[PDB]
């Protein structure tokens, strides 16, 4: 849902 | 947590490898309340990038939910965005290094409706950083405290917290100081924290502002950060 | 000055007997409450702890050697701040709830307006307080630091500013002495002090956040806000 | 400004 989840995954 | 076994100087070399680089703004002087902004949104959103990848770096930040990292994230974007904004500006007395093509002094905030007040805000605190000699080492360590401290309204994010004033200590003691002069120069390094709140929460302002006037494009990821605050 | 002259020992004793009495609210449970009303009360109260924190800063050691607009600058940007933590300090022996008055008890429930996030972060530092054991000998050390912090970022005037560094360094070597004699090793001090200035940090934001509150209701043409009340908003606009 | 007044007084 927010954009910042999927930036701070991308271990 | 791996950030506790650190010593001191691993601390510090850690932060100083998860350092973001200083990046350029578009290649005009700006005046009006478009371009100043636009070369200003465009430059924060690829700094966002930047710091999303220097949080994971710092030690104990990872250790945490993705939720707590979203959380502290959202809370101390600005926060850091500024704070590296006034250490870059610190060799230029009365101006702001937001780019090394961009340099931005007051004249430049006077066209822009509440802008002026929080570039003297900044160029102030710049220039107490340089009053204090403030050292790179000691930066990335402000800079961290401010991404774990300033949404930590738990145990792990205090220790984590009172590890890098060990090291902030560990710093000064390194650079000759006495114990006096570490606990003072460790509380007036502190106090401009506060003082870095207070801007965040008047560019907020400032940004929540532009947003409703619409005529400077946000992103997405810009558009998230911003409406965290929206409350 | 006297304040640069004065040892720890006696400027905590100096800042112990300039705290402001704890006031009452009209609150009476007999009286239905509103959202405006709520407000009402807060506004009230604020607006006779005010008259009572300036007479407090005269008090501060350091403060009265500055300049009559340099005196109103630091009260205008710190006032919130001031208030906040007298609130969450007042707070520590209650956990879940926010003594506003020793006859006014309010929960996260008994609510407004967007007011209860700032609520809830009240209700945070205080439960930090409680944690850390705040001692009444730091916590005016806090507030007196506050107030000459808060607002001090031609041609001199220069010169205030570092009276009020000097006055902040001493009331630094002040907190580092209260915790010396506590019995903490000087790793615990380093860190202690560090635990107490970050929740400045976290005061600031509160301030901040509430002052964006207070400026909300005042547009919304709900609550009588006392005139020397609606000066210290306008301040801080914008 | 009342706060510059109570200042004085
Ligand atoms: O490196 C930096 C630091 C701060 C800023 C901004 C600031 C600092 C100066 C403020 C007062 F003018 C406005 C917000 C900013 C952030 C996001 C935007 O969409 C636009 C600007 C940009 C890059
Ligand atoms: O002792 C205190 C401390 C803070 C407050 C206020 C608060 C604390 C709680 C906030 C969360 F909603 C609102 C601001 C306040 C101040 C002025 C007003 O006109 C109204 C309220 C009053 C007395």
């Amino acid at each position: 849902h927010k954009i910042l989840h999927r930036l701070l995954q991308d271990s | 947590s791996l950030a506790l076994s650190l010593t001191a100087d691993q601390m510090v070399s850690a932060l100083l490898d998860a350092e973001p680089p200083i990046l350029y703004s578009e290649y005009t002087r700006p005046f009006s309340e478009a371009s100043m902004m636009g070369l200003l949104t465009n430059l924060a959103d690829r700094e966002l990038v930047h710091m999303i990848n220097w949080a994971k770096r710092v030690p104990g930040f990872v250790d945490l939910t993705l939720h707590d990292q979203v959380h502290l994230l959202e809370c101390a974007w600005l926060e850091i965005l500024m704070i590296g904004l006034v250490w870059r500006s610190m060799e230029h007395p009365g101006k702001l290094l937001f780019a090394p093509n961009l340099l931005l002094d007051r004249n430049q905030g006077k066209c822009v409706e509440g802008m002026v007040e929080i570039f003297d805000m900044l160029l102030a605190t710049s220039s107490r950083f340089r009053m204090m000699n403030l050292q790179g080492e000691e930066f990335v360590c402000l800079k961290s405290i401010i991404l774990l401290n300033s949404g930590v309204y738990k145990d792990h994010i205090h220790r984590v917290l009172d590890k890098i004033t060990d090291t902030l200590i560990h710093l000064m003691a390194k650079a000759g100081l006495t114990l006096q002069q570490q606990h003072q120069r460790l509380a007036q390094l502190l106090l401009i924290l506060s003082h870095i709140r207070h801007m965040s929460n008047k560019g907020m302002e400032h940004l929540y502002s532009m947003k409703c006037k619409n005529v400077v494009p946000l992103s997405d990821l810009l558009l998230e950060m911003l409406d965290a605050h929206r409350l």
